[PDB]
């Protein structure tokens, strides 16, 4: 149930509240309008391995 | 490392390596933002004076995306021991920010719950360094990784000679000829989620490298969050 499946379609962090899940992003992304993706604000983003 | 594979252009872009006078690698760390480095309190006792490189996959070559800086402050966990090598974490900041580019980028910190129950629960994490390539072998020219699996707390504990703390975690395997090594040590220890990869673990120490119901053991960086947050503020 919720953060246990599948991650709670979060595309990082999950957290349970009040029976809801609440995705969030590391620092560098903010939380997409569908409120589960996360989107880099700059070039060079954490975590991702560098293609140019 | 022994055994895995090379990191091929632009996958293990975090990578760092602390150089001596010399300008020979004897540790590694990880890039955690364009002023800080994560690596491991021991590796802080094996040199006097030293500097950070960045963005070296071949250390006998000159590829163009390699970065040396100086190290402003050494940040020590206080609670570090020699004896267990309990609190095996250090954070250094540079004088100058790095420029991030190909080859050359931070991991992401995760949050301790989530890191927790759905990072270190994954089948496995990825070390890499330029460090030994046999138990007593000489150290790699070439920036090299490795999937280990998480080990069983239970089981490492069982098969240790030393203590295994509350800091501290396992991964690699009983048998197969693949571990982490000496001079791959205060490198990183990171785990995939979705193409994203967060730091997880820093490489500390093992009863040789790659031996018969031996794993590697690794700080357990979702453990010092906090810290490293208290650190990068200050
Ligand atoms: C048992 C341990 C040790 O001396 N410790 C002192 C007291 O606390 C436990 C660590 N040893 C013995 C030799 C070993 N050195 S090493 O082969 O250069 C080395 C260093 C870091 C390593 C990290 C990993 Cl993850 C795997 C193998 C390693 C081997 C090492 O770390
Ligand atoms: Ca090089």
């Amino acid at each position: 149930k919720l953060c246990s499946l599948d991650n709670g379609d979060c595309d990082q962090f999950c957290h349970e509240e009040q029976n809801s899940v609440v995705c969030s992003c590391a620092r560098g992304y903010t939380l997409a309008d569908n409120g589960k993706a996360c989107i880099p604000t700059g070039p060079y983003p954490c975590g991702k391995q560098t293609l140019e | 490392i022994v055994g895995g594979q090379e990191c091929k252009d632009g996958e293990c872009p975090w990578q760092a390596l602390l150089i001596n006078e010399e300008n020979e690698g004897f540790c590694g760390g990880t890039i955690l933002s364009e002023f800080y480095i994560l690596t491991a309190a021991h590796c802080l006792y094996q040199a006097k004076r030293f500097k950070v490189r960045v963005g070296d996959r071949n250390t006998e070559q000159e590829e163009g995306g390699e970065a040396v800086h100086e190290v402003e402050v050494v940040i020590k966990h206080n609670r570090f021991t020699k004896e267990t090598y309990d609190f095996d974490i250090a954070v250094l900041r540079l004088k100058t920010p790095i420029t991030f580019r190909m080859n050359v980028a931070p991991a992401c910190l995760p949050e301790r719950d989530w890191a927790e129950s759905t990072l270190m629960t994954q089948k496995t994490g990825i070390v890499s360094g330029f460090g030994r390539t046999h138990e007593k072998g000489r150290q790699s020219t070439r920036l090299k990784m490795l999937e280990v699996p998480y080990v069983d707390r239970n089981s490492c504990k069982l098969s240790s000679s030393f203590i295994i703390t509350q800091n501290m975690f396992c991964a690699g395997y009983d048998t197969k000829q693949e571990d982490a090594c000496q001079g791959d040590s205060g490198g990183p220890h990171v785990t995939r989620f979705k193409d994203t990869y967060f730091v997880t673990g820093i490489v500390s120490w093992g009863e040789g490298c790659a031996r018969k119901g031996k794993y590697g053991i690794y700080t357990k960086v979702t453990a010092f969050l906090k810290w490293i947050d208290r650190s990068m503020k200050t």
